[PDB]
Parts: structure tokens; sequence; C-alpha cells
């Protein structure tokens, strides 16, 4: 299996930044790519774990291709075509395709050209080469439940955890964290920021309640540090208003 | 490394050895290793829901599972220039290709071995959580070294083991199909890949498939009459099935699979015998196949090959052709 994980300096020295695209403007291009996937799988009723395997497509295709060589809209429709064939929830591309005329304007459907149905199918090939044919991923949501359901104190307390943190898992991904950290430590991390937010303390739901770092239990060497990374990263997307 | 990059005409390609779902398959050449290799091809332009989800199924699949009695997937290449091929271990031969041709003969030495690699792999498919469902003697690949690799993964799929959820019930080709599918279960297990392999055991000794009908109240009754009739004395839960009372076969006949295969050998029998239990809760699992007595001592590299002919590639495709 290939390496799915850059650092910081590889993140900004993306091929789309090579080519002068702004850091803020390849962020802005992920969001709106990755919430794109969102609103058209969901539209098309698809498991949350599909709508991810999409994103995750989508995020590692431009660690290898530029945005201004490759319009995000089209590519994004070419992720979730292509993670529905792969989670074994196959949606028509034409299908996607009419989500995509719904939930675009004019000027952000432009990029589907003359054939939209088309232009999906030729990215497909170039996307599967990209992804070097490695398929299968898995994602912080299975990791979140698997914990949580380990935790136990109060059943009330442990749900409004489980609630808040899915709600950070939606939002890690339209995020580059999934080309930063494995799922586990995203899911240890949502679990930890929702925890802070709540005023909630997770280690007396554990069997060491006189240990604050509870989450060894669940990943090994995960710093408090690279929590709190990822803690601001998301934080950030409620970034003064949003 | 990074597959789906190199292209196709790092290959000389030899010739078409078999004809598949959604392309041929090519014996071929490394043109710098000199490595032999299988290509299938997968054709893209023709299907408007673009690359194939069966191959997709056998890609992220067979990625999964690595071991010695299952095919490998090497790398997949493209026409560089538009399809894809997939890559494989270059196998000599398939079972189906072989038993038809009558040019080798497969005493109990050989399919002590056959069956031993077989059992090896299917178990550790089984205990990584897969089912295959499309067990049968052309999906059976076997090299001139005398090595099983179970292979045609197309089918397969995930099976929970701590839960019990529901799953296709058109899976296994009709002839190797166990009778739990034809009565209609839809929450099976991995037994219905050992029925498979039993019909394997058995067509080794004989010389055609066992069981061999064109509609599936047919197929039920030919095995009923050798195997027994489905009825709850032997299989309790059988009444719990769709199609029990529907396709009850012409008699309640009694076992006869001892007497009706007593050319087969004592130890070769009794597994035969508990491989074809009509309860899949009385079928021997693969783990169990391998502690009996047929195969429990049975080591395979310590075993000579038998001479398959080192002249013609004996697969499916080129016996029904002659
Ligand atoms: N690795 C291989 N080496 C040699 N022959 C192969 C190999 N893979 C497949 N074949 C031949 O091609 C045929 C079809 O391949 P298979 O994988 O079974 O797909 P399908 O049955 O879905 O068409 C097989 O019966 C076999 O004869
Ligand atoms: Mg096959
Ligand atoms: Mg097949």
């Amino acid at each position: 299996k290939p390496c799915w994980y850059w650092d910081k300096k590889d993140l900004a020295h993306t091929p789309s930044q090579l080519e002068g695209l702004d850091p803020a403007t390849e962020a802005r291009y992920r969001r709106e790519g990755a919430r794109f996937i969102f609103d058209v799988g969901t539209r098309l009723g698809l498991h949350y774990d599909t709508l991810a395997t999409g994103i995750i497509y989508f995020h590692r295709f431009y660690m290898f291709h530029s945005f201004k060589q490759f319009p995000r809209y089209v590519t994004g429709a070419c992720c979730l075509f292509l993670a529905g064939k792969v989670e074994e929830t196959p949606k028509k591309c034409k299908d996607i395709i009419k989500t995509a005329r719904s939930l675009l304007n004019d000027v952000q459907f432009g990029q589907f050209g003359d054939d939209p149905k088309e232009e999906v199918m030729v990215l497909e090939r170039i996307l599967l080469q990209t992804i070097k044919f490695d398929l299968q991923v898995e994602h912080p949501y299975q990791f979140l439940l698997k914990y949580a359901k380990q935790l136990k104190g109060d059943k009330n307390k442990i749900q409004k955890l489980v609630q808040m943190a899915w709600t950070f898992v939606n939002d890690s991904l339209c995020t580059t964290l999934s080309l930063q950290w494995e799922p586990e430590i995203i899911a240890v991390a949502v679990m930890y920021l929702a925890g802070r937010l709540c005023k909630f303390e997770i280690q007396e739901w554990t069997s060491k309640p006189m240990y604050r770092r509870w989450w060894e239990q669940f990943v090994q060497d995960v710093p408090v540090d690279v929590l709190e990374d990822i803690c601001h990263q998301i934080l950030d997307l409620y970034s003064q208003g949003k | 490394i990074d597959w789906g990059k190199r292209c196709v005409d790092k290959f000389d390609i030899i010739g078409i050895i078999g004809e598949g779902t959604y392309g041929q398959v090519y014996k071929a050449r490394d043109k710098d290793t000199g490595e032999m290799v299988a290509l299938k091809k997968v054709r893209l332009d023709n299907e408007k829901e673009g690359f194939p989800i069966t191959a997709i199924r056998e890609i992220k699949i067979l990625r999964q599972l690595t071991h010695q009695s299952i095919i490998n997937m090497k790398e997949i290449v493209t026409d560089k220039e538009g399809a894809f091929y997939l890559v494989f271990e270059y196998m000599d031969h398939d079972l189906m290709g072989l038993l038809e041709s009558g040019l080798v003969h497969f005493n109990e030495n050989h399919i002590k071995s056959f069956m031993r690699q077989l059992m090896e792999g299917l178990d550790y498919c089984h205990k990584k959580n897969f089912l295959h469902r499309d067990i049968k003697c052309s999906n059976i690949l076997l090299n001139n070294r005398g090595q099983i690799k179970l292979a045609d993964f197309g089918l397969a799929r995930l099976y929970s083991s701590e839960e019990s959820r529901p799953y296709t019930n058109k899976v296994i080709t009709l002839w190797y199909r166990p009778p739990e599918l034809l009565l209609g279960e839809e929450r099976y297990t991995p037994a219905i890949d050992v029925w498979s392999c039993g019909c394997i055991l058995g067509e080794l000794f004989t010389k055609k498939p066992i069981f061999q009908a064109n509609q599936e109240l047919a197929q039920l009754e030919l095995i009923s009459r050798i195997c027994g009739s489905p009825c709850p004395a032997v299989w309790p839960d059988v009444i719990k099935l769709p199609y029990f009372n529907t396709m009850k076969p012409k008699k309640q006949y009694r076992r006869k699979l001892r007497e009706e295969f007593v050319f087969i050998p004592a130890a070769a029998l009794d597994l035969f015998d508990y491989m074809l239990a009509l309860d899949p809760s009385k079928r021997c699992t693969a783990e169990q196949a391998l502690q009996c007595e047929f195969l429990r001592d049975v080591e395979p590299s310590k075993m000579p090959p038998p001479d398959l002919p080192l002249w013609q590639d004996c697969h499916e495709l080129w016996s029904k052709k002659r």
C-alpha cells in the first residue's frame, strides 16, 4: 500500500500552490468541493461512509493535480461516482449530473461544459490512476462509535459527546485533516474537542479515572499537541463567523 | 508500487486464454523481466457506467487477500495513448480445462494435494471475513509446479461473523450450488463455499460434475436422490426456508452417498460425506476439512506434481474450442 499522509510543508507545496494559487483560495476550493460532494450524495440518499470516501478521493486527487487545470466540481462528481461503486452503493452518473445541475448556479455548472456526463467519465480513468487504485478507505465514524461504546459514566452526557463529535467529523472532511492524520486519531480528536466544549471529563468514564490522558486506551503514541492541533484546524471553520 | 500508470506495451501479448465478464483474458510476457503474466482487460468506452463495478470488486478484495493459495494481482496497467489491464501471475491451467483435456490423471495423492491447498486458501479467505460464492473448476487455477490458486473473486463479498444479515441468493453456479440456496436462504454462511468444494472433490474422483440439471427444481431433485431428501430429522431448520414446501423432491430419499460413490477411498469418502451435509450447520468448516484424516497430515510442498502437459495450457476456453 502507498503512503497517503503529508506534513504541513507538503500541504503548502501542492500542485495548486506551485502554479501560484494562494493558500486561502485552495482551502476554499477544497471546502466547496467537499460540501458539494456531501450535498449531492445526501440528496441521492447515500451512506455517510460513501460521502466520506468520495471526499477523501477528492482531497487526494489535488495532491497530484492543480485546481487551475482540473475544475473542482467536475472532480467532485467524479469522486462521488467512483465512491458509490467502491462502497457498493452505486448511483448512475446521470443522476449525479442532474443533482449537480440542481445544486449549482449557471457559472459553477459551466465547469461541466457541453457534455457533463462525458466530462465525468473521462476524468474517472485519471482519478483511478491518481489514487493508484487504492480504493479501500476507512473513516473516523466507525472509530468514534467503537471508542465511545467503551465509555461508561453517564448515558446522556456520552450521547451528547458522540452527537457533537459526529458533527465535527463532518466538518473535518472539509479540510486537509484526512491527508494529515489516520481516522483513529481524528476520531479521538473530535471526542477531545467535544469533551472540552461540553466541559466533560472523559477520564472519569474509563477504568483509569485518575489518568488525564484517557485516549491512550484507544490509540498509541498520540501527544496532546497533535490533538490540540486538530482542534484548531476544525475550530477555524467557525472562523469569526461562518 | 503505483498502479495504473505503466503502459501495457511493457508486455508482449501472446494470446487470448479466456473470455471474461468485462474483457478478454490474455497470456503475456513482461518484456523487461521475462515473467509470465495473465492480463484481464477492462474495456471502458463501450459501457456507460464507466469502469466496471465487477472489476472494482475484484480489485478491492484481491488487494486485501495475500495467501499462497489465492491468486495474486500484481499490478494494473493501461493502454497508453483507452482500456486498463489487471495483471496476475500466469497460471498454466485451470481445473475445468485439465479435466476435459484427458491429458492427465489425478490419483489420490494429487487429489490429496489439490484439496489441501484449496482448503487452506478457502480457510484463509473465510477467516478474513469473505465468502467466494463462485467456486467451480474453471475458477481453480493450477501452475506447472502443481500449485493451486483459488481465483475469480468477482462475486465475493464481506460477511458478518458477529451479526447475521441478508445476502444475495443467486450466487454460485447451479451444479455447485448448495441445498439451502436452492430452497431460498438469504442469511447464509461460509458453509455455501464448502458445499461447492465438496462437489469439486467428487468431480476429481469421477469424470464429470456430480450434480447436473438445468433448473433449480430438477437440481435439488438430483441432489436429494443421492444426498437424501431435506427433512427436519437431518435438518431441523429446513422448515424455516421459503421454498421447502414448494420444492419438495419426488420422494423422501434416504442418503445413499457412500453407496453411489463406493469407488472413492475411505478417508476421502468421509470428507466427501462431511462436506456434503444437507444442513449447513452440520457441514464441516474449511478448518475442519483440514483436520480430517484425508488432509490432516498432507504436506503439498513435499509431494511431486502430476505430470501436467508442459506443451499445452489447459484452460476452459481452449477445451471447449477443440
Ligand atoms: N491468472 C491466470 N492465469 C491463467 N489463466 C487465467 C488466469 N486468470 C484467469 N484465467 C483464465 O481466464 C478464465 C476467466 O477468468 P476468471 O477470473 O475466472 O473470470 P470470469 O470467470 O469472471 O470470466 C479462467 O477460467 C482462466 O481459465
Ligand atoms: Mg471465473
Ligand atoms: Mg466470474
